[PDB]
């Protein structure tokens, strides 16, 4: 369930850049997951694939 | 600057009315000619100094 995502600070889907080595366009970025570096309001729930590991 | 017909680039022509040389400042200035393409970042070409003859 965890889609690939770069290191982004702002909530929402991040824009393109030269930081990524093997991709340029990312869709369905999991900013609702707690493991992102977004703010407190945009982190609300875990993916169902990460509860099995817990 | 954008373009209209998407074609490959063999050379980039930049036509300027001045070299940017000041009356007091005698230091040469060097500009950068970047290039942009569809669904990708860039393909850099380098930098060039200004010549009145060219």
């Amino acid at each position: 369930d965890t889609n690939p995502a770069p290191k982004h600070k702002s909530c929402g889907d991040p824009g393109p850049g030269n930081d990524t080595c093997g991709f340029h366009s990312f869709f369905n970025t999991p900013y609702n997951n707690f493991m992102s570096y977004a703010d407190d309001d945009c982190t609300d729930s875990f993916t169902p694939n990460q509860v099995a590991r817990m | 600057a954008y373009f209209s017909q998407p074609m490959v680039a063999a050379a980039v022509i930049v036509h300027l009315v001045t070299d940017g040389t000041y009356y007091g400042d005698q230091k040469q200035e060097t500009i950068s000619v970047q290039l942009l393409d569809t669904k990708d970042q860039s393909h850099d070409l380098g930098l060039h100094v200004l010549s009145c003859r060219n």
